[PDB]
């Protein structure tokens, strides 16, 4: 992170009532899933100090709303329908 | 009106060290350091005569100054109340100054918390719930002031003293402990507040994980000069049963509000002894016999069943207790608060898990090695 | 008369809101109504 | 004399824009203006494609 | 006209709320933004004068734009309560003025300060020689009042520039009985 993310998201909060910031990956090297989303949160403490807004891990996943792989699939040129279990196991 | 402080200027010896300056503040016509001069007449020990006269000029501030936040005006009516000693005119005067002095800031919260603070002369439970509740109705947006949250603690703690929720003093004391984290007053008064905090959280029971935030510094730095066994009986409900002299020293020393539900306190030694006995031994024989229960939990054979059905009502442990062998079976529990030595020495489970599930992953893959294919 | 400034601010806000209604209505209506007319002009059926 | 065996260096992102807009546009056809570069003769390159206004066109 | 992107800050901190000259200092800061924005409205229709705040953040509300009337509506309820900072306005103005389109203008700044502002001697001398290294001439203004024998903005004036400098000067303001156009008229000459 940096320090501004919260102030930026709260500035834009006027636009979207639930505005999100996303730590985006510029180098896919992860074990699993890339960039994830973090919506406005009010999670201060049992202490309950002035409400911190460090946006928590607002889970999501890679939604492919439509196929549109007329080209996307046409880009892979690598894989099949893996009838692979061992890959899953080691990973 | 300049002649007003020409005649009310001299207010003691060495008090004209700020009044010879005040006779030029309003010539300079300023109001930042004159708001701070209200705050400094609070700071220097004024016996409420310059403010109790300048209150008509505070009306005049509301008339033709019309820019400064009424922070200092609420301050000055709650500091004229030493001259007044009567709040019933101050309430209508304060809501008058609420509706006639404008600002963009959060003012309804400071006004209703000052009404809560001077509400103690009313004979509570009649107007407290309404406007004390209105305060948190207007707290959700931004509690940036947060001395309004401290006064909100104070009205909420006199509202705790409106009887009815005897461990809401613990959560409300978290609101006190985080109203302002630095405790901004000397140690003695709030360490007697930590004394009665231990008491008022001890004896009442809405909370069930009572031995929890004892590690917090702003209360234990108060406890370090308290009586030397209130710490230890809070440890007898933190550790949980095995300080027999302390889980009995609550019955030896601390007498007021004790004998009503020290039976429930010794119910909680058993509720906490369950999580003790199934946590501190990680090992099996989770179909435990009733014997340690009936020995160390000061309970009988006919009451272990109530000891764990009341815990089914509690809901932190839900054992499938044997009743042909009378064995008190251990299922899932709510474990602890902190074991920092086991936060360090959980390696024998964590790194155990890591390298051993890793090694057996390597072994499964190593036996199915050359079907990599 | 201190409320006169806030009233002028609110009146400028009402003017900007009327201008925004003018935009969202008439400007977008150029497009929308023009497409409706196209369907009407450029080229009869039963409920 | 551009008579050659020519080429186009497409940008898959613009392909995504095209599928995105025509996939669920009006049942009619859509049309717009490119954003690339006449890089050479025997090939060309494309990088960018904007979406088009919805004015009744063809 | 002389080519610059004169940057105006709003003095929307805790010390622009008293009634010492007029019954308000919002009139002083607000009509000063008025006169500078109408000067850059009449001066050249290619400038970029919007707003920047010093109170607790650098909220760029609208675009650093040629027009001014939206910003003159935002000067109404400018909210003068917050933490004044002389260091953040010039820095975010430097990066905002490295976010310019029409490359026709240099970098100029007016920073409305009504407080004994919070900025180290090391901070002012570093800011001022970074504006030596980054070719900026700033017209330094005090509204409201500043504490007598001013240290921060006067030494920013001192070490601000060179090699065609002639921008860095500071008018100190007393909190006397006077008027608000005579508290912008004393800094309208030499910012």
């Amino acid at each position: 992170l940096h320090k501004n993310d919260i102030a930026i998201n709260e500035l834009m909060k006027r636009y979207c009532p639930n505005s999100v910031l996303v730590i985006i990956d510029v180098k896919p090297k992860d074990l699993g899933l890339p960039t994830e989303a973090y919506i406005s949160v009010e999670e201060v403490h049992d202490d309950g100090t002035p409400t911190s807004k460090t946006f928590e891990h607002v889970t999501s996943e890679i939604g492919a709303e439509e196929a549109e792989e007329v080209g996307v699939e046409h880009l892979l040129r690598d894989i099949k329908d893996t009838t692979s279990q061992r890959i899953t196991n080691q990973v | 009106v300049p002649g007003f402080l020409q005649q009310s200027q001299n207010s003691g010896p060495g008090q004209p060290a700020v009044w010879h300056r005040l006779e030029e503040l309003y010539t300079k016509k300023l109001w930042h350091q004159l708001t701070l001069q209200v705050l400094d007449f609070v700071q220097d020990p004024c016996f409420a005569q310059g403010d109790g006269l300048i209150k008509l000029y505070e009306n005049f501030i509301s008339e033709f100054e019309h820019r400064v936040n009424p922070l200092s005006l609420v301050e000055i009516i709650l500091h004229v109340v030493r001259q007044m000693t009567d709040p019933n005119v101050a309430l209508t005067f304060l809501e008058k100054t609420r509706e006639k002095v404008k600002s963009s800031d959060e003012a309804v919260i400071l006004c209703k918390t000052a009404i809560g603070a001077l509400k103690l002369n009313i004979g509570d439970l009649q107007v407290t719930k309404e406007t004390i509740e209105d305060v948190e109705e207007m707290l959700n947006n931004l509690p940036g002031v947060t001395s309004v949250h401290s006064r909100f603690y104070d009205l909420s703690s006199k509202y705790y003293q409106t009887i009815g929720n005897h461990a809401s003093y613990y959560k409300d004391a978290l609101r006190f402990l985080g109203c302002v984290d630095i405790k901004d007053l000397p140690v003695s008064e709030q360490q007697e507040r930590a004394f009665t905090l231990g008491l008022a959280g001890l004896l009442g029971e809405g909370v069930f994980n009572f031995g929890e935030l004892l590690m917090h510094p702003v209360l234990e730095s108060l406890r370090n000069t308290d009586r030397q066994w209130l710490i230890d009986t809070l440890y007898a409900f933190n550790s949980g049963n095995v300080e027999r002299f302390q889980t009995l020293k609550t019955a030896w020393g601390q007498q007021p509000d004790l004998a009503a539900n020290e039976a429930q306190l010794l119910r909680k030694i058993q509720l906490l002894c369950l999580m003790e006995m199934t946590f501190t031994r990680p090992a099996n024989h989770r179909q435990l016999t009733f014997e340690e229960i009936a020995k160390s939990a000061k309970i009988t054979v006919n009451e272990v069943e109530l000891l764990v059905m009341k815990a089914l009502s509690v809901g932190l442990v839900k054992g499938s207790i044997d009743e042909v062998d009378k064995r008190v079976h251990m299922t899932w529990v709510q474990p602890r608060v902190l074991d920092l030595q086991q936060i360090k020495g959980m390696k024998d489970r964590l790194e155990f898990w890591c390298t051993d599930v890793k090694s057996m992953e390597m072994l499964v893959e190593h036996q199915a090695h050359d079907i990599l294919t | 008369r201190t409320r006169l400034l806030d009233s002028e601010i609110k009146i400028m806000k009402s003017e900007v809101l009327r201008v925004t209604h003018e935009l969202q209505a008439m400007k977008d209506k150029i497009k929308e109504n023009s497409e409706k007319i196209k369907v009407n002009k450029t080229l009869v059926s039963n409920v | 004399a551009v008579d050659t065996a020519e080429q186009v260096y497409i940008s898959s992102l613009a392909l995504l824009k095209m599928l995105k807009h025509g996939r669920a546009g009006v049942p009619m056809e859509v049309m717009g203006l490119m954003l690339g570069e006449f890089v050479d003769d025997y090939t060309v390159r494309v990088i960018d494609v904007f979406a088009m206004p919805q004015s009744g066109t063809g | 006209m002389v080519l610059e992107s004169t940057m105006v800050c709003v003095d929307n901190s805790e010390y622009m709320r008293n009634g010492d000259f007029l019954p308000t200092r919002l009139q002083a800061q607000q009509d000063a933004v008025n006169i500078v924005c109408h000067s850059k409205t009449r001066s050249n229709p290619e400038n970029n004068v919007g707003l920047i705040t010093l109170a607790n953040d650098c909220e760029v509300l609208t675009t650093l734009t040629p027009d001014t009337g939206r910003i003159l509506s935002k000067l109404h309820t400018v909210q003068p309560k917050g933490k004044i900072t002389f260091c953040t306005g010039i820095r975010v103005a430097h990066l905002a003025l490295k976010h310019r389109q029409g490359k026709n203008h240099k970098m100029r700044i007016i920073a409305f300060v009504g407080s004994p502002v919070e900025d180290n001697e090391k901070d002012l001398v570093k800011l001022a020689k970074r504006l030596k290294k980054e070719k900026v001439n700033v017209d330094i203004i005090n509204f409201g009042e500043e504490e007598v024998n001013t240290e921060k903005l006067t030494a920013f004036v001192n070490t601000l520039n060179g090699k065609d400098g002639t921008g860095s000067h500071l008018v100190t303001v007393p909190p006397g009985p006077s008027l608000a156009d005579a508290l912008i008229s004393s800094p309208i000459l030499a910012g």
